[PDB]
């Protein structure tokens, strides 16, 4: 989504347009063809932890989608190309709601694996956009 | 390979990412495993019923009408139809005339009813 | 697996990133593929699959909607023609009317022509201008039966959403 | 108010309408093959082939029924997907829906059936050209040759499977199954001695335009391997493969569908081959080439100037057109329309995935059903007079006036009146041609609509107009039923698509 | 699975039971038996002729007489002896066949190419990665004809 | 040819015979010597007395397929084990019954 | 799908075709009926068993024609390019580490 | 065949094209025996000149045959022909061989032309009566049509089970190198 807020407006929720710049599109489709290896795994590594212990009577039900961290981990490296972080924790300031909300998206609600990739995205962008 | 749960402990991982990296209640976890998020596995098995059932008493009704249709009306000339009609008794005549009509129309209505949702229970 | 074809023409390559020499006519099928295939073939290349999709749709729903803003001017100018007589039609025509006609013309409107030649920007603003708009009707629930879908579950959520938002609306001061 | 119920509804349609022919075909040739030990006509009242005939015809007409409804269900299914992805606003939800699969009967040829609107108005004009073919073919089967009687069930199984799959492979070789059938028919049922060279023409430039076109197949199958034309979103084409594949496949489809240097084979092949299957030729089987180039035009990404193809398109409609006043075999000067509005509907398609495509959708169909009425009208001329040259026969008004009445409509339906889907498809075609070039658009229209209209219209007054003075001992008879009604309902179908949902076109 | 016992008349049936649908092994491969005689000689052959090879030639006996026949079916201007002495030269010929497969199987079992009542101390383990045919032997009566599916 | 070790295994001097039942024995017990103590990389010089009978008794050709199949099966065997490759196969066996259909509108590209 | 019935019907379906082509009537020899089904239903049940066995020793054998490519096209490399820094390490890895024999 | 980190991965089978002529040969061999086995159905003293495919012309079985045959000999598409050549072209664009595939493809057009050019002389005015007599009557093989009825089954629907053959020829093939 390319929307922004409307401050000040009359009614609630009014929002205006944007197009991001020729560079942030290219670094985000670059990456995305460079590192939706990772992106996959994610689909297919959520769907398998509750195949093994979706009821809460399995001897590992605590750990949860702890193992699939790992590949949340590499992906984002990937996106941010090594430069910023060895694990999606060490995001800066700016994206972290963006972070929050793809784990929300991904895990408390496991929504199909269309809306939770918006979030990553909107985490590189939001990260492409403060930093060069 | 590499993707498990051996050697995996909480204690190398700290609270808040454990806060992200857990179950869901029972309900959610059950709804993803059994696809069931939007729709349920009996409201598909219920639609391919219908489907079926709807595609048989078409195509059914629809041979019926225009068989009957054909062997009624293709007995000769205009002189010879109506020959053979006026020494038919009124039954005969009756039903040589409407249950054609009634296989199609009857076809028709299903697929009708078929095309419109009018189950729909938000009206008033 | 994807393949690749064998090349001919002689010429380096110098791959800076990965600080490589490659000539184009000894390339692998990897190689080929991160070196002569990576260029874009969609307005919105960072967008995935159904991204896309929903893009490109939204893209011809907006084709259609500035079509439709040039339909109902034509359609208002109809109706001024009858309504008024000619010893003052111009000059009313004049004001506000004229300049929406020539705002709706041949370059900013598609009209018949068989495609609307537009950038990747142009296409993101038509985009974001139709998205605007459905936010705008999709928060009073406008769009049930005629562009929507949902459930007899979600119709009653929508109208308590959109009943509480119109008191909120309505018992705020005015601007 | 859409639900699950009508996209199940839809696609078991779309399985079971093709599993209803496929066990009549089954049945009927069971029947055939096992009731006598020669299976040829027995020349008597009680021959097998008299219920062969009914079946088939019945089959084809029940068959096109159920289409009708399906191919209704489609439109709605096709409207609401669109619509369950334009209206998901929120960026939380994505519409994830998955659909299970009949337990009754298996996926034919182990894939899944995806349907178009294009594909769609292609089985539409299969079963209906077919119906009308296999009307006008009655009295060329006899002894030794009922067998044909089954050929158009056949297209329609051939076809149906060509609409109604993803798969690229399977897509090349349902296009190249319609040959064998064609060739024979033209072989075995004509009744001219010139047909049996006008098949081997047939055959050669078909099989020519066949073999570009599997060069080009080869070509992305090898390169990509894979035989969706889904994964063709993932991978990329160079210059020099992308032009190499768009110049295969137009030229090989332009070989069946007839581009300028390539309608020989057309020419003689309807000027000797039976009524029926010129019908089938001209209203149906062209289109199979509009088709297959259509999905490989869209699913590759070419960066090369479309002035050539368009130039050879608009070539192709010029010279038919100016070949027109100097025809006086009738059937030659139908074959040369049918050539200049093919070549104008082929030029639709030089522009992509543009809004061009829906006028030359439209034309499709209506080319299907002009050609038909022609080249009926045709052959109720040439059974009735023995003859289809202009020195031979004129004065077809005023001794049986209904075929002249039909003669005088059908041009005016081909000049094409404001009321019409000619018209309609002009007008598209002809707006967008104006904006991409003006002078190309004038001369296209001048050459077209006055220069070939005025020799067609000449070659047609003539024999409608006049004395019928020669043989009054064997002057024929009327129209029949049958040729009135299908010639109506050739007139009626132009006239109430013109009245087509707006949603698509 | 387990194969026909050596040393007896049903040992040659072995001859038809097969672990792959190779013809010969690497030049390296190890053979599924132990070897009793690697370099062996025309005597080496004759000297392990048991029940087995015995028991080829009786088949080879057996069956020869209906080929034969068959083979003779298609004489025509023929006579008494002619007829009885082609009948004679082509039974003879196949118990020459059933003699030559059962020189072919004592060599076999001398290399240890078939059993030959001895095992490896050690058993070369193999990982069934691709695995098309073990239930449609074990539903079928392939299974007979497969060594360890 | 003139590229695999097959075809250069099979080509041999004129009257040059292998003893397979010797050049075996002493590979059993080199492989016996070896396999007790587990390795990455075999090291024969840990089994010196077997390696010394393994070099005398077999032929170049035949070592070199030895080494070739025991690398092969030492990489199968860190990466399989019997009952996962038997679910393995039972499942895909029985998803060759289905059919294959597109992943429309997809997400990773 | 069973191949024995699919066996079994195209025997069937095979006797009847002979006999309309030989232009003799359906009926005749009712005998070879029963036996063109047993024939065509064993040869097709065997040809299953080996088609599906034909894969298994294929894959196997691609294993080992996996390391035969490999090592043909470090031997095909063009002189010069041995010791070159792109095909140095995995050259010197089969000339060395490979040396095991 | 690429390489990363002095790991090799490759796609390519490097055997495919032997057993694509296998295939080839075996397909040409399987065609002409059906046609073979369809003359020596007849009687053989009548095809002399090639006007003299007006010889087949007899009764449905043998005309429908060889013109399938024929078709077939041609490379039309449905048939068994068709198939060794299409795989052909696929294998030749493979190895990236343009010039080879122009020419297979004019080699391919001219004889295809020249297949076909004797459906022309198959027309006959009368049944032709090709067959040998015996005990008064036309002589009627049975098993070489029974062997003729298989061979028209696997040329009309070979198609459908080409890739076992493929399959087996390709394990075949395999070994040629191991
Ligand atoms: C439980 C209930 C469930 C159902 C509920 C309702 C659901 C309804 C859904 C919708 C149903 C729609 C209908 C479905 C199809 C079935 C209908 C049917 O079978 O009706 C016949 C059937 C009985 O028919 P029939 O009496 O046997 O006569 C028909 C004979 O087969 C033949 O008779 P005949 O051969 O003895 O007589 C011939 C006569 C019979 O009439 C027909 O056959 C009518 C059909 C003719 C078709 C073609 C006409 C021309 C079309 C032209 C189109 C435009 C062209 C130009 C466009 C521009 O034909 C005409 O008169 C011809 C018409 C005149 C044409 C003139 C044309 C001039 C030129 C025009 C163009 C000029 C410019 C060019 O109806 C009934 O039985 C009714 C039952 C009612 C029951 C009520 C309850 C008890
Ligand atoms: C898909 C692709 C893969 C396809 C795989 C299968 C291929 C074969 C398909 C046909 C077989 C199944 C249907 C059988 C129909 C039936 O009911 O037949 C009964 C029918 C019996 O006739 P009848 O009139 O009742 O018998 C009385 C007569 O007086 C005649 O009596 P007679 O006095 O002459 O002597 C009696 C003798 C008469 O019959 C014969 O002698 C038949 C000889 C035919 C040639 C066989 C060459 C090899 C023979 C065996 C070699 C030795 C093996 C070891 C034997 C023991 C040695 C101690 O036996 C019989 O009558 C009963 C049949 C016993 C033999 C059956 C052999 C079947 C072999 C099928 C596979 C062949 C190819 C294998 C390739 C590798 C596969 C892994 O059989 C025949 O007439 C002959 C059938 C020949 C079948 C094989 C060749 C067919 C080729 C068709 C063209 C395919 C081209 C395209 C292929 C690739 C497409 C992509
Ligand atoms: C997928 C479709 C591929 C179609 C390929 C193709 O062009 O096949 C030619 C083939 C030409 O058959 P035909 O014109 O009846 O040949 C007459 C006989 O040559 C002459 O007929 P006849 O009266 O002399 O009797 C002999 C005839 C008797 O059998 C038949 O007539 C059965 C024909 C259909 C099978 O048997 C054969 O010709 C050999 C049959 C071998 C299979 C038997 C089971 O066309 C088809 O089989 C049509 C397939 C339609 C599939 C729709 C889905
Ligand atoms: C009915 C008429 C039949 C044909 C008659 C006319 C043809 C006669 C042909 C030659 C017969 C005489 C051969 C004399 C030499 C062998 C004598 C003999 O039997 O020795 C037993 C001995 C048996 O002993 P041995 O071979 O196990 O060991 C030798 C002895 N020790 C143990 C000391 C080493 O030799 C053989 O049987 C050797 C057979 C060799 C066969 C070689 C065939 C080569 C074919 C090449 C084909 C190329 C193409
Ligand atoms: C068992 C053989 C089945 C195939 C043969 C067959 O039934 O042919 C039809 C034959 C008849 O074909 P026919 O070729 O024998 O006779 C010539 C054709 N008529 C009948 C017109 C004279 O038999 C039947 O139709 C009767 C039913 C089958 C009876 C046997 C069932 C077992
Ligand atoms: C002249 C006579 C009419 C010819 C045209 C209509 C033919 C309709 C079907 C008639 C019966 C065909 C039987 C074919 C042989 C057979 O056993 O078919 C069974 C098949 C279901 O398959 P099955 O064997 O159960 O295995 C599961 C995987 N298919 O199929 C079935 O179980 C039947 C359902 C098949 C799918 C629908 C086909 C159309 C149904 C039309 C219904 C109304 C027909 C009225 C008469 C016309
Ligand atoms: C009622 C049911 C009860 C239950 C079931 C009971 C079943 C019992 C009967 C079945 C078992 C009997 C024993 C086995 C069958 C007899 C042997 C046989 O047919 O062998 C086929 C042959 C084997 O060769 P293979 O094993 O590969 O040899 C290599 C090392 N052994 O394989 C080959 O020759 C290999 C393939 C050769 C090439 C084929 C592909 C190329 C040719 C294709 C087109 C052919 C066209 C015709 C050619 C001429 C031949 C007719
Ligand atoms: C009939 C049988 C046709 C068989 C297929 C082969 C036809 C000839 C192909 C020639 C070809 O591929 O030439 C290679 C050449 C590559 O051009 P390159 O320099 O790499 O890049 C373009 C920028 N100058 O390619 C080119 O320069 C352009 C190739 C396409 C030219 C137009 C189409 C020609 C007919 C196909």
């Amino acid at each position: 989504m390319f929307l922004n807020p409307v401050k000040d407006s009359e009614f609630d929720d009014e929002v205006k347009g944007f197009v991001p710049s020729e560079g942030e599109v290219r670094f985000v489709a670059n990456k995305n063809k460079e590192c939706g290896y990772y992106l996959q795994g994610i689909e297919q590594c959520r769907r398998k932890m509750v195949q093994l212990a979706g009821d809460s009577s399995s001897q590992f039900h605590s750990l949860g989608f702890l193992p699939c961290k790992r590949l949340v981990d590499a992906h984002y490296r990937c996106m941010t190309d090594d430069k910023f972080g060895s694990t999606i924790e060490e995001v800066p300031e700016i994206g972290l709601d963006s972070a929050q909300k793809f784990f929300d998206c991904t895990f408390q609600q496991l929504k199909p694996m269309q809306s939770c990739r918006r979030f990553f995205d909107q985490v590189v962008r939001d990260v492409y956009r403060a930093n060069g | 390979m590499n993707i498990a749960w051996k050697e995996l402990e909480n204690d190398a991982f700290k609270a808040k990412d454990i806060a992200k990296f857990s179950f869901s209640n029972a309900s959610n976890l059950a709804n993803f495993v059994a696809e069931s998020q939007a729709l349920a596995t009996n409201h598909f098995n219920t639609a391919l019923n219908n489907g079926f059932n709807v595609f048989f008493a078409v195509a059914g009704l629809l041979v019926v009408g225009v068989l009957v249709y054909i062997f009624f009306n293709s007995v000769g000339g205009m002189i010879i139809r109506s020959r053979i009609k006026a020494a038919q008794p009124n039954p005969n005549q009756v039903k040589v005339l409407v249950m054609p009509f009634v296989a199609l129309g009857v076809s028709l209505v299903i697929s009708r009813a078929g095309i419109n949702g009018d189950d729909f229970g938000y009206k008033g | 697996a994807f393949g690749g074809f064998r090349q001919t023409d002689n010429s380096l390559i110098i791959d800076d990133r990965r600080k490589i020499i490659l000539n184009t006519r000894s390339l692998n099928d990897f190689q080929q593929k991160i070196y002569l295939r990576n260029f874009f073939t969609n307005y919105r290349p960072d967008l995935s699959s159904y991204d896309y999709f929903a893009f490109k749709e939204k893209l011809r729903i907006g084709e259609l909607f500035l079509n439709e803003y040039r339909k109902r001017i034509n359609n208002e100018v109809r109706r001024a023609a009858i309504l008024t007589p000619t010893s003052s039609l111009r000059e009313k025509m004049n004001h506000k009317i004229a300049d929406q006609i020539l705002d709706l013309s041949s370059p900013h409107v598609r009209g018949a022509h068989f495609q609307a030649v537009r950038s990747w920007t142009d296409a993101s603003k038509i985009v974001n201008y139709v998205e605007e708009k459905q936010t705008k009707i999709n928060k009073y629930g406008l769009q049930f039966p005629l562009l929507g879908n949902m459930t007899e579950e979600q119709c009653a959520s929508k109208e308590d959403e959109v009943y509480q938002r119109l008191l909120k609306e309505m018992q705020k001061p005015p601007k | 108010m859409f639900n699950l119920n009508t996209i199940y509804l839809s696609r078991i349609f779309i399985e079971f309408n093709f599993y209803f022919l496929f066990f009549l075909f089954l049945i009927s040739s069971i029947i055939f093959y096992f009731s006598k030990i020669i299976s040829i006509q027995n020349l008597n009242q009680n021959s097998v082939f008299n219920f062969l005939k009914l079946a088939n015809i019945f089959g084809i007409l029940i068959s096109f029924f159920i289409h009708i409804i399906s191919f209704w269900f489609y439109c709605i299914y096709s409207y609401n997907l669109s619509l369950n992805i334009f209206s998901d606003i929120n960026l939380y939800n994505s519409n994830s829906i998955e659909l299970l699969n009949n337990s009754l009967l298996p996926n034919y040829f182990k894939s899944n059936i995806t349907i178009d609107f294009f594909g769609l108005i292609l089985l539409t004009l299969a079963y209906i050209v077919g119906f009308v073919s296999i009307l006008a073919l009655d009295t060329r089967l006899y002894w030794k040759n009922i067998k044909y009687i089954f050929s158009f069930t056949i297209f329609l199984l051939i076809v149906y499977v060509y609409v109604t799959v993803s798969n690229i492979l399977l897509f090349f070789m349902c296009y190249e199954l319609l040959l064998i059938p064609s060739f024979l028919i033209v072989y075995f049922v004509s009744p001219s001695r010139r047909a049996i060279q006008a098949s081997l023409y047939f055959v050669i430039w078909t099989q020519l335009g066949s073999l570009l076109v599997l060069i080009a197949i080869s070509y992305i199958i090898s390169i990509t391997n894979t035989y969706e034309f889904n994964d063709l979103k993932y991978f990329n084409f160079t210059n020099s493969e992308s032009t190499i594949i768009i110049f295969l496949i137009f030229l090989g489809f332009g070989f069946k569908a007839p581009i300028w240097p390539f309608h020989y084979w057309l020419t003689k092949t309807h000027v000797e081959a039976p009524s029926g299957f010129s019908i089938y030729l001209s209203g149906f089987l062209v289109k199979t080439a509009l088709y297959g180039f259509y999905k490989f035009n869209t699913s590759i990404f070419i960066d090369i100037d479309s002035s050539i193809f368009i130039a050879i398109c608009i070539m192709g409609v010029v010279d038919s057109s100016l070949k027109m006043w100097g025809q006086t075999d009738l059937k030659k000067l139908v074959a040369y329309g049918t050539i200049q509005e093919m070549n104008i509907i082929y030029l639709a398609f030089c522009w992509g995935d543009s809004c061009a495509i829906l006028g030359g959708i439209l034309f499709s169909a209506t080319h299907a059903f002009l050609s038909a009425l022609m080249f009926f009208l045709v052959d109720c001329i040439y059974r009735r007079y023995h003859t289809r040259s202009l020195v031979e026969v004129n004065g077809i008004l005023h001794i049986t006036p209904n075929l002249g009445l039909s003669i005088l409509f059908m041009l005016v339906f081909f000049s094409g009146i404001p009321g019409t889907i000619k018209f309609i498809s002009e007008f598209y075609i002809f707006s967008g041609l104006l904006e991409a070039s003006p002078f190309i658009c004038f001369i296209l229209m001048l050459v077209a609509n006055v220069l070939g209209l005025i020799g067609f219209s000449k070659s047609w007054f003539n024999a409608t107009f006049g004395m019928p003075k020669k043989n009054t001992k064997y002057l024929p008879m009327d129209l029949s039923f049958k040729e009135s009604y299908i010639i109506l309902y050739c007139f009626f179908f132009l006239f109430i698509f013109s009245y087509f949902s707006s949603i698509f076109f | 699975s387990q194969t026909f016992a050596h040393d007896s008349f049903l040992g040659g049936l072995n001859l038809f039971k097969r672990r792959d649908p190779r013809f010969v092994l690497d030049q390296g491969e190890r053979p599924p038996y132990p070897i009793i005689n690697s370099n062996s000689s025309f005597v080496d052959v004759l000297s392990n002729f048991n029940k087995a090879d015995f028991g080829l030639v009786l088949f080879s006996a057996a069956i020869g007489f209906p080929l034969s026949r068959w083979v003779l079916k298609g004489l025509t201007f023929s006579s008494l002896n002619y007829r009885r002495g082609l009948f004679s030269s082509v039974y003879g010929g196949v118990i020459l066949w059933g003699l030559v497969l059962g020189f072919n199987n004592s060599y076999y079992r001398l290399n240890g190419f078939v059993d030959n009542g001895l095992v490896w101390k050690r058993k070369e383990r193999k990982l069934n990665k691709y695995d098309f045919t073990s239930e449609f032997e074990d539903n079928s009566f392939f299974k007979k004809l497969r060594i360890r599916d | 040819m003139e590229f695999s070790n097959a075809l250069l295994s099979q080509t041999k001097l004129p009257g040059q015979q292998y003893d397979y039942k010797r050049c075996f024995q002493a590979s059993n017990t080199h492989f016996e010597c070896l396999d007790s103590i587990r390795d990455a990389y075999d090291n024969h010089h840990k089994c010196p007395q077997t390696y010394q009978a393994w070099q005398s008794s077999c032929d170049v050709g035949i070592r070199r397929y030895q080494m070739d199949n025991r690398e092969q099966q030492k990489k199968d065997q860190l990466l399989y084990s019997k009952e996962q490759l038997k679910n393995y196969n039972a499942a895909k066996n029985k998803e060759a019954y289905g059919i294959t259909a597109p992943k429309n509108l997809s997400f990773a590209f | 799908s069973s191949m024995l019935i699919w066996g079994a019907c195209f025997g069937l379906f095979t006797r009847a075709a002979a006999c309309k082509a030989s232009m003799i009537p359906l009926t005749t020899s009712p005998w070879k009926y029963p036996k063109y089904m047993i024939v065509s239903a064993v040869t097709f049940y065997y040809f299953d068993w080996y088609r599906r066995m034909a894969l298994e020793q294929l894959c196997y054998n691609e294993e080992k024609l996996e390391r035969y490519q490999i090592r043909a096209k470090l031997q095909s490399l063009k002189i010069g390019e041995e010791l070159s820094d792109a095909y140095r390490e995995s050259f010197f890895e089969h000339a060395v580490q490979k040396n095991n024999i | 065949m690429s390489i990363f980190s002095n790991i090799w991965i490759n796609n390519d089978l490097n055997s495919y094209g032997l057993s694509i002529l296998l295939l080839n040969i075996i397909n040409y061999l399987i065609v002409f025996m059906l046609i073979l086995s369809v003359i020596l159905l007849t009687n053989l003293s009548k095809f002399k000149s090639l006007n003299q495919f007006k010889e087949f012309n007899s009764y449905n079985f043998i005309l429908y045959s060889l013109i399938f045959s024929l078709l077939s000999m041609a490379g039309i598409p449905p048939l068994l022909g068709f198939t060794g050549k299409f795989l052909a072209i696929l294998y030749s664009s493979f190895k990236s061989q343009y010039l080879l595939i122009l020419f297979m493809t004019i080699l391919n057009i001219f004889g295809m032309y020249f297949y076909i050019q004797n459906l022309r002389f198959v027309v006959k005015k009368n049944k032709s009566s090709i067959l040998n007599y015996k005990n008064y009557y036309v002589n009627i093989n049975y098993s070489i049509t029974l062997n003729i009825i298989l061979l028209n089954f696997f040329n009309f629907f070979g198609i459908l089970f080409l890739s076992d053959l493929i399959i087996i020829l390709n394990y075949i093939s395999s070994y040629i190198y191991i």
